[PDB]
């Protein structure tokens, strides 16, 4: 007695034409995922006969001339390797070469993308079984890598790339997933990947190509994880050399970006600012392989610097094979240099020192370009906090100063305010309970801006905004992880009023758990009657009601 | 299957001539649950009281007499490092990947094992620092000068910090040398506390962030070792009278809380939960299990006692390690996801260098892509399938 | 006196002389009866030393172990019923009928001092039913093993059987005693959160740090689940057993009458 | 910081012949903060004690010695309905969309104002149902037979249930008619309580899911009404001796908690928080503001009295309504997003029909799309911009 | 292993089995299974719910609280910071 799902699969595959099989693919996949038993059964019963016929028909569709049959074969192979386990794994050796042949033959891009996903899932699932890597993954993998690099390799210098950049994204994602597991096999292919992914690391407006964000992220991840293929365990040395080269490229780009502003910044690491020609538009980049594609214009230099900062962020977003020497001092010096140049208030352009030779248009382009660079620096700081956790306590004081300076320089940009709120939450959760009176006093405008944004979104000065969500996430942290003795009473009253009017249960729990202390010594009233009347049946509110009252 | 493990450290020469137990082995790694069994051994260490620290990669063991710490790798099962500190080591704990060392001179070193950076506080204690406890925010150092100093960790450790480090507060209502310190895991300014045992037969519960003495308890003998229960309900203390005392903060007569009496009132505790025979000796060290139902006590005669608080008042002998069991540290049976792995440790050094961090970056999947949904989903997602079908049928 | 206690206990658990062992055990029993506080090694240590000795070939020595048990403190016996019950399993299992009878007396003791702990401890119910049905010969597993396929073989003391049925009936009524709730405690809910657990062997129902339990080793603390598993698995076999014992009559018939009363109250 | 509002109802003939207030007007709606003014009026009703209910859309007011409930449309300002009931109304409350009415014959009735169902219970009481209170799961009815019955809302409101409804428990320790009932905000089995008030000069605090009587309180006069403070710390009780008393449950001596006495031992309250003159008379109804710092009373001579609980100042008269203020109900200053709005109500009818729920559906974005993000976001999102540019440049 | 949608839906339902389900009608083995699932899954909401909604036996004695496990898995979370409210003063 075979499953009705298996009978439906066999009957529909026998009766339905191959040209309409892709339209019938969604229900067939559901039926195959329902078929868990017989597909995992090792090798007579009707179950065995129908499983053998189903696998034979899959192989026929995969080796057939029909692209629709090939697409159906890719979907069914993905379903079978998902549901059938080790028997379906070991009965898939012609399927791997068929999937690579789907990539090689002029099949449509959706079929190629699904074949790439199926092959990546196959090579990931084979990592559990040590022998199947040897018989199955190891011989077939160089052909798959060669096919992918042929698809994404540029045909000529005077000809554009045939495949879409969204497909290059899928290829880069698959190779990023496979380098961590098969470093030795795709060691010889590392040279072509570094040449293919070069334009997509830090694309500028001078490249004349709109590069996808996911393509940028996947290219950055792949060129960071390509250190796994370094011979003689050179992964750590290549990682350190590459990140230090990225920091040096950031500094050299920042020279041409900040040629207008005369800087008082000094380097603890020892980097000296090269002189920059006053004449001409600021230019940077070269045709060399190690260096990024060239850019022209101050704005293009700004997206180059932003892309390099996001690449440095991807360094802390990607894992490493071996312990590495992270240049925290160099990163801190770079972020200090990029945050010591700030946009002015209205009429303070005369106050900020500028080079006389630089024109007003170039200046205005620069002060428009600065907030995005500061945003990228703050995102890099958030990534460093997330990766290091309690290891950025040594760096905690400087990032607070940079965040406060950036937020006070551009408090009118909602994106910068949201990023400042996220970074403030991370830093205050990390080392916030021991901040001195001076730090608490200089982070007060952030508290005022957060309360203003929350009240504006709540309507008691709108709708849901990312800035409002970040400020509402930051709001309980002002009670839990900030010194209440250093807070002025008006700030505490504003926080309590904002929590009450925004109905933030976590913030109100925190405010009830942290009573406020003044210099005189009088007990300020708690906001517990508001919390019990708005959230009466919540379990933590019940504990507060039964404990704080006693 | 959950297995509870603990690491024991012994000190001194062997006291019996037994060929079965090797003399030179100093550190043992055991399972308490489901039964006693010695997993592993670590060689050549004589580790006094409060000089052992255990983390999932490494065991740090300060040496008696010598100004040395032995670092053993639990991953590789060997002795990775011989590190020499500038002064005599009396106490040693680990917070994160930062080792706190309290000296006989009264100094504190904060050594970051990944960056290889050593920060030395000025000798604010006029005699030897006996005990040290830590949080992610504070360090409490109780010394022989009847003083407990509270330090801010973020203030102690900074880049390019040249000002001399000063404690935030000093708690000195004791009148004898501080024997033990324990700190509640809460970091809130209003709910945190610490409990301190000194040689004047007294234990004081303090609010170390506000500098207020919450409670005073007096025992017939001076407490040698202390541990709080995990759920912060009670204190388990050993005494010089070979007795084990329990003190519950929220009983019918509460030490703390709304029903508690005035802080000036001093509670007398004279009812012992347990007692050990003098041939076993007083409990030199104590630790509490993960569930809190069991507690292990190490005695300088060599025995290890297991105490079941609910079941049996009398202790049960696990084994004799043929040396003074000075340290017992429990290990959590659950694996905690930590974003970095400390495989190797950078030795302390004093030289000019850029601030460098050495660790292995684990995979946490911080980066999310839409292809990952197709990869990790059984089959394909419906929207992914239908988008593929539409783009396939479209020319 | 503590050293004398330790050496007498060591000689009782290690010596080859039945008379010296019975005298040392009588000495320990006399000191425990005169003063329960005169126990340097503790009740747990005494139990751990004397529990392997319940399978001794000397009936008199087993009698002094019974006396030592009956003078041990029941409140200290209660948290450690499982090890005693496992040794009782060994005593049930051992082939000697006199050892079986003395271990039945020990089981009657353990039921008298702690019924709830025995019927609620891990493996305390179904493995006890295994032991009773095995050494009464009403085991369905043993019957299925004895029965063959295709073939049809021909169909096949008193004081011992009467004692076995009496102890089985007492165990069944102990596991199926009616239960009444305690009155209201004003400060129990908050003390359950803010104080250490006073229940002996807490977190046993979690079994996080122990071996996984099958049906035989699972806990059945409450009467409803005890009755559910008992009616699911052991009603008909011992029903046929008590009918057979009724047909036997005598003191076995009387023990079957108490067993019938207990099982009828169980059916109620 | 907030604009609080409250609705008052008057009963009986006007006491004074000549006044500025109209003799016809029976329901007043006022704003308490920041200034006292009459925001609206509702024309014709004579509301007894505990016979008023306010929602966001309607006001339900039972009539005096009549089986009539007048429904006034608060969103339109007029009277919408003259709903008739089989029996006269002694008390009525509103929860969700169910009007719970305790009648004069010992019956409980539940009128679903959105569907039209009128579920009636058998007369478990033997006298008139004096007071009624409702949790999201239970309904407590205290009557003049010294009995309080607890009913379950699901088995009361089951669709096809034709079996006779029965109460789960009977909280009967009182010896006289139950005057008032209050319920804790909690609904868990172990953390809830309900406070009764009867004519035997007593108030009993029960756990209405277990039946245990947690506390007994003796007042010098029999209570008329109570109100819980918002933090469930104090029980404001009006008595026959023209006095308002504050019983603090969890204060210096806990009535309920770990430090309490036995439940059998009775606590007597004899200290009046406030007193009213004989011409003022005892307060017919009590209510507490949303903040809890302020309390309002209704007095049979027409005056509303404001009492400052925090400052403990003298009470002040707001206005005189020339008739007995039987019901005073505060309205929450914040608005809760209710999924369906009851614009109109359906009169109770007993007929064979399909279960129809009548309400209006409010837009609160139960659906989401990629285009909704485009509309709501300022400008376009960067990824959607990039996809649009790629699709535009694609030939 | 990754978190399946069925696992996420069951994890969101696990605290509800404590908060909004009558524990007096619940068999002890199901309560033990729920407690094991909460502890081995590190559901702080479910562990707080199990602590605040204890299981009564037929005897009337409450079961021991999960709380020693919750305080060791999440020592500084809001779930335990609200339970530590008796020391606020």
């Amino acid at each position: 007695t075979a499953p009705p799902d298996l009978r439906v699969v066999c009957h529909r595959l026998a009766s339905t034409p191959v040209d309409s099989l892709p339209r019938l693919c969604p229900l067939l996949i559901n039926h195959v995922l329902r078929c868990g038993g017989p597909l995992s059964e090792p090798q007579t019963s009707e179950t065995a006969m129908l499983v053998h016929k189903f696998r034979t028909h899959i192989t026929s569709l995969l080796t057939g001339k029909s692209p629709a049959g090939r697409f159906t074969a890719v979907c069914l192979i993905k379903a079978v390797i998902d549901v059938g386990g080790w028997e379906s794994l070991r009965s898939a050796e012609p399927w791997i070469r068929g999937l690579i042949g789907v990539l090689q033959k002029p099949d449509p891009l959706s079929s190629k993308e699904l074949s790439i996903v199926t092959l990546t899932k196959l090579y990931i699932l084979l990592q559990d079984y040590q022998t199947l890597i040897r018989e199955m993954a190891t011989p077939t993998l160089p052909g798959y890598a060669t096919a992918c690099l042929q698809l994404i390799k540029p045909p000529a210098s005077g000809r554009p790339l045939k495949v879409p950049l969204n497909f290059v994204d899928t290829v880069a994602w698959s190779l990023s997933k496979l380098v961590v597991l098969y470093s030795t096999t795709m060691r010889p292919f590392s040279g072509q990947i570094k040449s293919a992914l070069r334009p997509y690391i830090a694309p500028t407006s001078s490249d004349n190509v709109v590069v996808p964000q996911s393509l940028k992220e996947n290219s950055r991840n792949l060129l960071i994880l390509l250190t796994y293929t370094a011979p003689k365990n050179g992964s750590s040395d290549e990682w350190v050399k590459a990140i230090r080269a990225t920091i040096l490229d950031c500094h050299t780009t920042a020279d041409q970006v900040f040629r207008a502003v005369r800087e008082s910044w000094e380097s603890t690491t020892g980097y000296h600012i090269q002189p920059v020609n006053a004449t001409g538009e600021p230019s940077g980049g070269g045709d060399s392989v190690d260096e990024l594609p060239p850019w022209s214009g101050l704005q293009a230099g700004a997206e180059r610097l932003t892309g390099l900062l996001e690449y440095l962020t991807a360094y802390f977003n990607n894992p490493t094979r071996a312990p590495v020497n992270v240049p925290l001092g160099e990163l801190l010096d770079l972020t200090t240099r990029l945050t010591l140049v700030i946009p002015p208030s209205l009429g303070a352009e005369d106050s900020i020192e500028t080079n006389p030779a630089i024109g007003r248009d170039e200046k205005a382009e620069l002060w428009s370009a600065l907030p995005d660079i500061h945003h990228a620096v703050l995102r890099l700081h958030c990534a460093i906090i997330r990766r290091l956790e309690a290891n950025a306590i040594p760096l905690a004081t400087d990032i607070i100063d940079q965040m406060v300076r950036v937020s006070t320089a551009s408090k009118q940009l909602p994106s910068v305010r949201e990023t400042a709120y996220i970074l403030a939450k991370e830093i205050l959760l990390l080392a916030g309970s021991t901040l001195p009176k001076l730090t608490v006093d200089i982070l007060i405008p952030l508290i005022q801006s957060s309360c203003h944004d929350i009240l504006t979104a709540a309507g008691h000065a709108s709708t849901a905004s990312p800035v409002s969500q970040a400020a509402s996430a930051l709001l309980p942290t002002f009670f839990t992880h900030l010194p209440q003795k250093h807070l002025p009473p008006d700030i505490r009253g504003l926080l309590d009023r904002t929590a009450i009017l925004s109905h933030n249960q976590s913030a109100m729990l925190a405010s009830c758990l942290h009573p406020y202390r003044d210099s005189r010594g009088r007990y300020y009233p708690s906001i517990l009657p508001f919390l019990v009347r708005r959230f009466p049946r919540d379990e933590s509110v019940e504990v507060l009601r039964s404990n704080l009252v006693k | 299957m959950l297995t509870e493990e603990f690491v024991s450290a012994i000190c001194g020469p062997p006291l019996s001539s037994n060929t079965a137990i090797a003399k030179d082995v100093g550190i043992y790694c055991h399972t308490l649950s489901p039964s006693y069994s010695v997993k592993s051994t670590f060689k050549k260490s004589s580790v006094p009281v409060n000089c052992l620290a255990v983390s999932d990669t490494h065991i740090f063991a300060g040496q008696h007499e010598k100004a040395y710490v032995h670092v053993y790798s639990r991953l590789r099962g060997n002795q990775e490092a011989f590190v020499a500190l500038p002064e005599r080591i009396r106490c040693l704990i680990l917070i994160g990947d930062i080792l706190v060392v309290g000296t006989t001179e009264g100094r504190l070193m904060l050594w970051e094992i990944c960056t290889g950076r050593l920060v030395s506080t000025p000798a604010r204690h006029v005699q030897a620092v006996s005990c040290v406890a830590a949080t992610p925010s504070h360090v409490l150092t109780g010394s022989d000068d009847s003083d407990i100093h509270v330090w801010s960790l973020s203030q102690l450790l900074e880049l390019d910090s040249a000002a001399e480090h000063e404690p935030l507060r000093t708690l000195a209502n004791h009148r004898a040398a501080i024997t033990a310190l324990a700190v509640s895991p809460s970091d809130s300014a209003d709910t945190n506390f610490c409990v301190s045992a000194s040689k004047d037969k007294s234990c004081i519960i303090w609010n170390y962030q506000t500098g207020d003495a919450l409670r005073t308890l007096i025992f017939p003998g001076y407490p040698l070792c202390m541990s709080l229960d995990p759920s912060s309900r009670a204190i388990f203390v050993s005494c010089e009278d070979s007795s084990l005392y329990v003190a519950e903060m929220f009983g019918e007569k509460p030490l703390l809380g709304p029903g508690s009496e005035d802080p000036s009132t001093v509670v007398q505790i004279s009812t012992p939960f347990g007692a050990t025979q003098p041939d076993v000796g007083p409990a030199s060290c104590l630790s509490v299990s993960y569930d809190g139902t069991m507690l292990l006590t190490g005695h300088p005669r060599g025995q290890i006692m297991r105490w079941d608080i609910s079941e049996n008042k009398s202790p049960v002998e696990l084994a004799n390690l043929n040396a003074a069991v000075t340290n017992l540290i429990f290990v959590s049976p659950f694996l905690t996801s930590k974003p970095t792995k400390t495989v190797n440790i950078i030795k302390p050094s004093q030289a000019e260098r850029a601030y460098t961090f050495t660790a292995q970056f684990e995979p946490m999947s911080f980066t999310k892509s839409r292809l990952d949904s197709l990869l990790n989903a059984t089959g394909f997602p419906a929207d992914a399938l239908e988008s593929a079908i539409v783009a396939f049928y479209q020319p | 006196s503590a050293e004398l206690f330790k050496q007498n206990l060591t000689l009782a658990v290690n010596a080859k002389s039945d008379n010296q062992r019975r005298d040392a055990l009588a000495y320990v029993t006399n000191q425990l009866s005169a003063n329960p506080a005169n126990n340097p090694v503790g009740t747990v240590g005494v139990l751990t030393k004397v529990l392997p000795l319940i399978t001794d070939g000397a009936s008199s020595v087993r009698v002094q172990l019974l006396k030592l048990f009956r003078t041990l403190p029941p409140q200290e016996v209660r948290p450690h019923a499982e090890k005693i019950l496992l040794y009782i399993r060994g005593g049930m299992t051992h082939l000697s009928n006199d050892v079986r009878t003395d271990t039945l007396n020990v089981l009657d003791w353990l039921l008298e001092v702690a019924g709830d702990e025995v019927v609620s401890c891990p493996g305390g119910w179904l493995k006890t039913l295994n032991s009773f049905s095995s050494m009464l010969g009403w085991n369905p597993n043993v019957s299925s093993a004895m029965t063959t396929k295709g073939w049809t073989s021909a169909p096949k003391g008193p004081e011992s059987q009467a004692k076995q049925i009496q102890v089985l009936a007492k165990f069944l009524q102990t596991g199926f005693r009616p239960e009444e709730p305690l009155p209201y405690k004003p400060r129990a809910y908050w003390d359950n959160i803010y104080r250490l657990p006073t229940t002996p062997n807490p977190f046993a129902y979690l079994n996080l740090f122990g071996l996984p339990r099958d049906e035989d080793s699972e806990m059945y603390p409450d009467r409803m689940s005890r009755l559910r598993v008992f009616d699911m698995k052991w009603r008909a076999a011992i029903t046929s057993g008590m009918e057979t014992a009724k047909k036997e009559g005598g003191t076995v018939g009387r023990a079957a009458a108490i067993l019938d009363k207990a099982l009828k109250a169980s059916l109620e």
